[PDB]
């Protein structure tokens, strides 16, 4: 009965939030190797920056 | 943001040992220009006058 509810509740404010977390999600997704370079460099950068 | 930050990034990683270099080097230089910059701006201010 606790789940039925649960679902019952919130399930017109769902489809809203699948598609912003979709859209957001799958604007770093596209992005993989990118965003891996990125910390890559910033890993070097930060370290040299943290260590002086 | 990503682009120009990944661009900025390999370039500051090409010369990634002369960064380091230049940071203590700068350190270095500036600390010992500390130790006496009362007779530096007093000299400046002399060769001004």
């Amino acid at each position: 009965n606790v789940l039925s509810e649960t679902v019952d509740q919130t399930s017109p404010h769902l489809s809203a939030a699948l598609d912003g977390v979709a859209r957001f999600s799958e604007t770093i997704g596209k992005r993989d190797e990118d965003v891996k370079k990125l910390l890559a460099s910033a890993n070097k950068v930060a370290t040299v920056l943290g260590d002086r | 943001v990503i682009k120009n930050l990944n661009t900025v990034l390999d370039t500051t990683v090409r010369h990634q040992k002369q960064f380091d270099e230049t940071l203590v080097n700068f350190e270095t230089l500036i600390t010992g220009l500390k130790n006496r910059a009362d007779p530096i701006a007093t000299s400046v201010a002399d060769i001004s006058d």
